[PDB]
Order: structure tokens, then C-alpha cells, then sequence
């Protein structure tokens, strides 16, 4: 599919933002369009101060480390990062390497992303609408 | 900024500051035709008086990309946006409606471009003024 | 009347590998045409057509913004082609 | 940004030493080298190809820099592209030429390039095989034993052609 690939991440003011590749006004000489998925790539080993991403183990627990290790929580259906709830790893629809995650407490709702005009931010919502994935390798 | 970007963003101030000689008017008219900015093109066609030799010298502009490759009639017939501008050159009598293109799509006429765009208004205006196909 | 081949002395240079997309910049043109012009200006005097094309292919070896590998296809040439610029 | 030329010495040198390993090159004094560019910038049902103007300018300049008389055709349907290529294959100047170039730029699929009225329901596509057929020694004898260079800026599929590998 036509997925959005994030080359960098920015944890500022207790908030992590995902930087995407520069399209550079490059257009396709084919006819089509799609933007349903996104993924973070272990470039420079950003996936396990560089704002590294941590996935722990089925079920998973998500953490961010930018000189301050902080776990993620979805309580009250609101995303929060606390320096120290549970999500399940699931196969991405129509993908083999990608991996997505669903809330343990607030089921049916999965991790997602929105657009800060210049960056991309993490949220939680149910199946405007963009889905967060991770490459399994 | 530049003249082409000033025409694209409708920066009339820097346009008028840069638009001086009629060579500059030629270049600006070609840029307005290329970017389909009919308002700027008409404002220049009124702010300046264009002749037929003006159209020839426009055809001789190797600097202007749109005029280095496309004929002025091609630029006028490219899409419907330049329609009003076209009318000027047809009403003020500056271009032959049945002139065959010589640079790009050589042999075709403006009626051929109008047929390509599938625009009823331009086809009508051309046929009413007795436009013919090029028979390439 | 002598015997010849139906198809001979052909060469095609596609901007990408089969099944894949080729990319174009809305401000400068297509990446493939850009690099092609670059390599022709820089090397056509001392290299032949296939060598210039290999320079082009090498300039895409490491994927920068987008990934795209122009490919040679239907190559039926028996000799080398030197454009001999400036002559 | 300027085409570096080649000293006439090397011209004579290689044209004699590799007279069998290289293609014959006519003399500029009498050399009607022809080249054809076909470019579809705007379409009916498909997104426009912004930036193709620079490609046309650059390719035309480069080809005319190699003594090729360039003819450009813009916004043609697949059948019209076939007619343009067939006419280019019957032009007599080829008899006085040593090579030819065909630069074809549009949207594309695996089978071929896309005409201006293409659509997934109603395909208007010029197949590469038709291109190679029009200029073979059966339909364009004037180009027999001469290098026929075909350059195509067009997609050949829907995949991105990228992989994330360690």
C-alpha cells in the first residue's frame, strides 16, 4: 500500500512527534493515491539523546527514551506518557512485516496518528484517520 | 522574487516594477499564457499596446520556456483559461486563427487544441470566426 | 538482396524496473531525465551510450528520497555507439 | 551545464581503430539526424504531469546539441502516437542519418505508455512492442543497421519499488 514512512521522532514537552520523509514535490508518473498506514523505521537504531522507541513483551508495553524513559497510557481514552497501560500486538491488515497495537483496557480502540501540519502525533481511536504500525524484524 | 512567480501569485507591484520595455511585456504575456493566468495577461494587454510584429517577436523569444517550445497560438489554445486572452488577439487582430503550429504539434491549428481540451466555448468562438483544422 | 534480421540495433532505457513507479519533480522535471542529461553532458565525449547509461544507473544505486532503478531493455546492439559530441 | 565535446583527433582515432567495433557516424556536413520527442502533460481522467516542460526543454537542447533535428509532439492519444511514430519512420531524412532517438514521456503501465484519454475502464495505451515494431527493418528500412535509441520516462507498474532491509 501507499504508507507514510517516518524517518525520525521528536519527544518534546512530554509529547512525541513522528517526522516523515520529504516528498520534495515529487509526483508519481502512475495514476493512483492512498494514505491509510504509517510506520517507524529503525534508522540509526531508533527502535529497540536520540529519542529512541522501546517495545516490550501477544501483549506489549510502549516506552520512549530521550534521556527520560516514559511508558504510554491510554487511560480515559487519552494518550499520556509517564516516567516509569497495556496494548496487544496485532498483524496489520494486508501486511506481513508491519505490526500494529490495540488498547488492553479500552478495546476496539487502536493506536493511531494525526497531523500537526508539519509533523505527526500519536493518538488513540476506533476503526482524519491514520493508523500506526511497526516493522517486525 | 521573480516575474513568473509574481504572475503566479498575482504580485502586481513587483510585476509593474519589473514590467517596463515591450520585450518584458512579451515575456510576461508568454508567462501569463503558460501559467494560465488570464487576469495578468489581460492587464498587460491593456497596460500595453500589442502589435502583430509584437506577436512575431514573442515567437522569437528563446528565453521564455513557453515560447521557446510552444507557439503563441498554442499557448492561447492550450486550455480554456486563456479564452478571454484569445478573444483579444482575435478581436484586436494579432494572430491568424488558422495558422498552423510550427514548433510543438507542428501542423495543427488552434482548433485542434480546442478539440483536445473538449471545450465548447472555445470551439464555438473559433468556428464562428471560421476556424479550420490543420490536417496533420 | 541479402539476409538480415527483422529486429536489430535497438536499445531501450526505461526510467524504472518492471512493475515499479518512476518519479518526477514538479519543479525541475523527472529525476531520470535530469540525471540522464547530467551524465550526457558530463561523459558523452569520452564514453559510449551504454557507458553513459551505466553512469545513470550508478547514480541511482543508493536510493535517496525515493527508490528508482532505470533499466535497459530489448538490447539488440552489435557494436558500441559513440555519439562523438562536438563533431 | 554545458555539453563537453570531444577532440576531433579521438574521433579519427577510434573511427579507424574500432571501425568494426563501433557504429558508423556520418559527417556533419551532410547529416540529417532526426529525433522525436512525444510528451503527454495533461490528460482527461488522470492527474497532470507537472514539470514535464523542463524535461522537454532539456531533452530538446541535449538532442540538438548532438546535431539531431528534434520534433516535439504533445498530448497525443495512443492511436495518434502510433501515427506520429509511423510518420517519423517514413521520413526521408533518416536515409541521410546515422542514428535516431525517441523520447516518450507520459504515465505508464507494464505493457506500455499512457495516452491522453487513457482510463482503467477504457485503456488508451501505446505498447512498447508497437514502438519496436514500427522501427524494425521490416517497416523502417531507412534505419536498418543504425542505432535506434528509445528513452522512456514513465512508470511501469503500481508498486513503490522500495524495501526496508537491515
Amino acid at each position: 500500500d501507499n504508507c507514510i514512512n517516518f524517518v525520525a521522532m521528536k519527544f518534546i514537552d512530554n509529547t512525541l512527534y513522528f517526522i516523515a520523509e520529504d516528498d520534495e514535490n515529487l509526483e508519481s508518473d502512475y495514476f493512483g493515491k492512498l494514505e491509510s498506514k504509517l510506520s517507524v523505521i529503525r534508522n540509526l537504531n531508533d527502535q529497540v539523546p536520540r529519542t529512541i522507541f522501546i517495545i516490550s513483551m501477544m501483549a506489549v508495553t510502549i516506552s520512549v527514551k530521550c534521556e527520560k524513559i516514559s511508558t504510554l497510557s491510554c487511560e480515559n481514552k487519552i494518550i499520556s506518557f509517564k516516567e516509569m497501560i497495556i496494548f496487544f500486538q496485532r498483524s496489520v491488515p494486508g501486511h506481513d512485516n508491519k505490526m500494529q497495537f490495540e488498547s488492553s483496557s479500552y478495546e476496539g480502540y487502536f493506536l493511531a496518528c494525526e497531523k500537526e501540519r508539519d509533523l505527526f502525533k500519536l493518538i488513540l481511536k476506533k476503526e482524519r484517520s491514520i493508523m500506526f504500525t511497526v516493522q517486525n524484524e | 522574487i521573480s516575474l513568473e512567480d509574481a504572475i503566479k501569485a498575482s504580485n502586481y507591484e513587483e510585476i509593474n516594477n519589473k514590467v517596463t520595455d515591450k520585450k518584458m511585456a512579451h515575456q510576461a504575456l508568454a508567462y501569463s499564457l503558460g501559467n494560465k493566468k488570464a487576469d495578468i495577461a489581460l492587464y498587460l494587454l491593456s497596460k500595453f499596446n500589442f502589435t502583430k510584429q509584437d506577436v512575431a517577436e514573442m515567437e522569437k523569444m528563446k528565453n521564455n520556456r513557453y515560447c521557446n517550445l510552444y507557439d503563441v497560438e498554442y499557448l492561447l489554445s492550450k486550455d480554456g483559461a486563456n479564452y478571454k486572452v484569445l478573444e483579444y488577439f482575435i478581436n484586436n487582430g494579432l494572430v491568424d486563427v488558422n495558422k498552423k503550429f510550427q514548433k510543438v504539434n507542428s501542423g495543427d491549428t488552434m482548433l485542434d487544441n480546442a478539440m483536445k481540451s473538449k471545450d465548447s466555448k472555445m470551439i464555438d468562438f473559433l468556428l464562428k470566426n471560421g476556424a479550420i483544422l490543420g490536417k496533420r | 538482396v541479402y539476409k538480415t534480421h527483422v529486429e536489430k540495433d535497438f536499445i531501450a532505457f526505461c526510467s524504472s524496473t518492471p512493475h515499479n513507479v518512476s518519479w518526477r519533480d514538479s519543479t525541475m522535471g523527472s529525476i531520470f531525465i535530469t540525471q540522464l542529461i547530467t551524465c550526457f553532458q558530463k561523459y558523452s565525449w569520452c564514453c559510449h551510450l551504454e557507458e553513459v547509461f551505466r553512469k545513470v544507473q550508478q547514480s541511482f544505486e543508493t536510493p535517496r528520497a525515493k527508490a528508482q532503478m532505470p533499466t535497459i531493455e530489448r538490447l539488440s546492439m552489435t557494436r558500441y555507439f559513440y555519439l562523438f559530441p562536438g563533431n | 551545464d554545458a555539453l563537453k565535446l570531444c577532440p576531433h583527433e579521438e574521433f579519427l582515432r577510434l573511427c579507424k581503430e574500432r571501425a568494426e567495433e563501433i557504429y558508423p557516424i556520418k559527417e556533419r556536413n551532410n547529416r540529417t539526424r532526426l529525433a522525436l520527442i512525444i510528451c503527454n502533460t495533461e490528460f482527461d481522467h488522470l492527474p497532470p504531469r507537472n514539470g514535464a516542460d523542463f524535461d522537454i526543454t532539456g531533452m530538446k537542447e541535449l538532442l540538438e546539441g548532438l546535431d539531431y533535428s528534434v520534433d516535439v509532439e504533445e498530448n497525443l492519444t495512443a492511436r495518434d502516437m502510433e501515427s506520429a511514430l509511423r510518420a517519423f519512420a517514413t521520413r526521408p531524412e533518416h536515409k541521410s542519418s546515422d542514428s535516431t532517438f525517441l523520447v516518450l514521456m507520459s504515465h505508464g503501465i507494464l505493457e506500455g505508455i499512457c495516452g491522453t484519454v487513457h482510463d482503467e475502464k477504457k485503456p488508451d495505451v501505446l505498447l512498447y512492442d508497437t514502438i519496436f515494431q514500427i522501427f524494425n527493418n521490416r517497416n523502417c528500412l531507412s534505419l536498418k543497421d543504425k542505432p535506434k535509441v528509445i528513452i522512456v520516462q514513465a512508470a511501469r507498474g503500481a508498486n513503490r519499488g522500495e524495501l526496508w532491509v537491515r
